[PDB]
């Protein structure tokens, strides 16, 4: 006799961790869900979990970890006003509890879905969901959404960020203003926040000049958004009633934040400031206030996000820029949220599987392949690629080249071998993070935002589990030696690529064109019909069917290193350039200049002893490079034109002392470090750290007799690989450009 | 109009102590927006740099700090 009823479930977030009594190796974690019955009437539902020491462990990766850490991070959190931004101690630990607490939620109650149709129970007795159980019947309400935009001027003191950024050098300053603010949460009572969300109902919007004071400016109220409920719960940790209060989200689901200059420090104090609002008044339990994004690592991270681990329970997604597509980005955000249960981007490669069962499943997976790529894996060392290649100081042409590429290779392989090794995995329940993946790989050719997922859960999860990479390049290795055995029979010669990307040629003669699309497409269907039966062979068996795209017809192909490669198809003037580093706005067009010297310098093709080609092909690209400096000078004001992305990995011109007072801009540095020399005085160059500064900016003159020069030195190796590849070698094409050209800056 | 006779003259003209001070003061409000700090020859080279920083635009030049005027 348990009630039963008819919801979908928007967000699911964490409560309560807590220790039972007579314990010491499971702890017990209450989730809130957020559900939302037909024509979008929501009621809130809670759950309990039992996460044991293991299980920690295992999605740790490291036994460092215990349940008393876990209990004091989580009592840690319970207050705001004490302490807020507690994740940045071990932001790992962090993650690690939502994936156990969403693995614990997926076995032990059963599977869950958000934005899905799902019968949901409940015991009175106690009051909590029983049992999820995915429902067949409903045309669910449309996740609906609020905007909602907050900017905060927190008076961080500078001195501060610099000393923390010097105990750790290369660290994100957006990690040193969140330092700051968890040293001295009294920072975050006092800011000049502005809020603004506005719903399709009604909008709300409210202004502070110190935070915990009154507001300045009012509009609407908290209770048009929020209904606030008081529930009564009886875990089977809690023996006495327990009652929890939540905001339930009426009129919206889930948030969305521009990422143009979106401040995790602001949204932070806005929802500690909710929180000490909404839990001043005592007799109910107070929740987690955990919030996961780059900005909580020293380092950072690739893509934004905004975790919403605990309070107040509602998913916020920050969409940076991209105005022309923003429905394309914000769907994109609500379908990643929905897949892969939220978990994604803040767990990390643990959505798929904990971060050491993983070592069980590559050596499960070693061992149902055949025979010769059993050894193939074991015999991986990086950058191998054991096939006929061509020396990268060479060139091709007038034949008819061919690119193509297997759409997701990578994914689709991690996928196979993954249910290669889930006969392996300890549970049979534990595997629906491998039903997660087999999702995005489906649908990744159906809608591009599985894709950016896959394009990041995979590196990560080779990462994660090191024993991978070894298993993955050589199942491609495999790949690439079939595709190499297939190529000879339908005319096709390997010549370069990356495996899932390889380029060739044709042997049929190159002025015929109505059968060279025969070849060229009998040659993708032979290649990729042989790819598939060797994987079938090798029992790998992908979840969506196998597919070769042409990614271009071209007639001339020129390659300098190992990733750089020119195609031009002569007849309708289509080319592609890789390899040229696109490191800010001016290598756009270096790159642009260069994609025209060398389709000027291949239609030299009129009838010339080979010697005299190679004069009349270095004056043109002299005269690219003066054509190019030239307008360099144009633009020499133009500092964020002449601006270097550095990555926190790379060597980094130290940040002058007074970056460190941009105020709400540090927070908008997450991966990159755009830097800019400019030429103060005289003789020194030093680094501006251009978005660290206010707009206009006023600079000495921007030393372009600094970055004029690494653009020139790549523009010289591609020219050098083209002089040296096409016509005879030993010409290093050099432009002097301290002696020629130099006077224009300097 | 650098060079055009003109009915009064408009600039910065001190002894080298006060132009010293007056350059850090102009720094002062030039620092917030970029320029590094240069923590008679130092107060010759940054007068130089400072007179060659050219116009961005309708913004007014670096040096109108010191010269204190949009004309400029």
């Amino acid at each position: 006799d348990i009630v039963w009823v008819e919801e979908s479930v928007s967000a699911i977030t964490l409560y309560a961790v807590w220790l039972p009594p007579r314990a010491r190796e499971y702890f017990h974690a209450l989730v809130y869900f957020v559900c939302r019955n037909a024509a979008g009437e929501g009621r809130a539902r809670f759950a309990e979990v039992s996460v044991t020491a293991t299980e920690l462990r295992d999605f740790y990766g490291s036994a460092d970890v215990s349940v008393q850490a876990v209990v004091a991070a989580a009592r840690a959190a319970t207050t705001p006003a004490a302490s807020p931004l507690e994740p940045l101690e071990n932001p790992t630990l962090w993650r690690a509890l939502y994936a156990c607490v969403l693995a614990a939620l997926e076995r032990q109650t059963g599977p869950v879905a958000l934005f899905a149709p799902l019968r949901i129970g409940s015991d009175p007795r106690t009051g909590l969901v029983v049992k999820v159980e995915r429902a067949s019947w409903g045309p669910p309400a449309a996740p609906r959404a609020a905007l909602l935009v907050a900017e905060a001027n927190i008076d961080i003191d500078p001195m501060a960020l610099a000393a923390r950024v010097a105990e750790h050098p290369d660290a994100r300053l957006a990690w040193a203003r969140l330092a700051a603010i968890r040293d001295t949460p009294q920072c975050a009572s006092a800011a000049s926040l502005t809020v603004n969300i506005t719903t399709g109902t009604a909008l709300f919007a409210r202004e502070y000049q110190t935070l915990a004071f009154p507001p300045i400016k009012k509009e609407g109220a908290f209770g048009d958004l929020v209904e606030v409920c008081e529930v009564g719960l009886r875990p089977r940790g809690h023996p006495q009633r327990v009652t929890a209060r939540v905001l339930l989200p009426r009129d919206y689901d889930y948030f969305v934040s521009a990422g143009e200059k979106f401040s995790a420090p602001a949204l932070v104090a806005l929802f500690r400031q909710w929180h000490t609002t909404v839990h001043a008044a005592p007799g109910a339990l107070a929740p987690v206030f955990a919030f996961l994004g780059p900005e909580f690592e020293v380092r950072g991270g690739p893509v934004p996000y905004f975790a919403v681990l605990g309070f107040p329970g509602w998913p916020t997604f920050t969409v940076p820029a991209t105005a022309e597509s923003a429905r394309d980005l914000v769907r994109g955000a609500a379908a990643a949220y929905a897949a892969l249960l939220g978990a994604w981007p803040a767990v990390g490669a643990r959505v798929v599987l904990p971060p050491r069962a993983w070592p069980g499943v590559a050596s499960a997976a070693a061992g149902c392949l055949l025979p010769a790529v059993r050894e193939a894996v074991a015999r991986w060392h990086p950058a191998t690629k054991i096939i006929q290649l061509l020396d990268p100081p060479a060139a091709v042409g007038p034949v008819w080249t061919a690119r193509f590429c297997f759409p997701g290779l990578r994914a689709q392989l991690l996928a196979a071998l993954a249910d290669l090794g889930g006969s392996g995995l300890a549970d049979p329940h534990g595997r629906t993070g491998l039903a997660r993946l087999d999702a995005l790989v489906v649908a990744a050719p159906s809608e591009p935002w599985a894709g950016a997922v896959l394009e990041r859960l995979v590196p990560d999860t080779c990462n994660a589990c090191p024993a991978l990479r070894q298993l993955l390049g050589g199942v491609m290795a495999a790949v690439c030696l079939q595709i190499e055995e297939t190529a000879s029979s339908v005319k096709f010669a390997v010549c370069g690529g990356d495996g899932g990307a390889f380029w060739g040629v044709f042997n049929v003669d190159p002025q015929d064109a109505d059968a060279a699309s025969g070849v060229i497409e009998d040659a993708r269907r032979a290649i990729e019909t042989a790819v598939g039966a060797v994987l079938r062979a090798n029992a790998v068996r992908l979840r969506h069917p196998l597919c070769l795209a042409l990614e271009g017809v071209y007639t001339h192909a020129v390659a300098w290193s190992q990733a750089g490669v020119w195609f031009w198809n002569s007849r309708d003037n289509t080319d592609h350039l890789g390899g040229f580093p696109l490191r800010g706005p001016a290598y756009t067009t270096a790159a642009g200049v260069v994609r025209d010297t060398l389709r000027r310098v291949l239609g030299l093709t009129t009838a010339c002893v080979p010697e005299e080609d190679a004069l009349t092909a270095r004056g043109l690209m002299e005269d690219a490079c003066d054509r190019l400096i030239l307008d360099a000078f144009n633009k020499r004001l133009d500092a964020e034109y002449w601006s270097v992305r550095v990555s926190p990995f790379e060597a980094s011109d130290p940040l002058p002392p007074t970056a460190f007072r941009g105020g709400a801009l540090l927070d908008a540095e997450h991966y990159w470090r755009r830097v800019v020399r400019v030429c103060p005085g005289g003789g020194e160059s030093v680094g501006v750290p251009v978005d660290l500064y206010p707009r206009p900016l006023v600079l000495p003159p921007v030393d372009c007799a600094h970055h004029l020069r690494e653009i020139l030195r790549e523009i010289e190796l591609v020219f050098t690989g083209v002089l040296a590849g096409v016509w005879g070698e030993g010409g290093k094409f050099v432009y002097p450009f301290d002696d020629k050209m130099s006077f224009l800056f300097a | 109009g650098a060079l055009t006779p003109a009915p009064a003259y408009c600039g910065a003209v001190d002894s080298a102590t006060k132009m010293m001070g007056r350059l850090a003061d102009a720094e002062k409000l030039l620092v917030p927006r970029g320029w590094p700090a240069f923590a008679t020859c130092g107060i010759v080279k940054r007068l130089l740099r400072l007179a060659a920083t050219e116009q961005q635009g309708p913004t007014p030049p670096a040096i109108a700090a010191l010269i204190r005027n949009a004309a400029v």
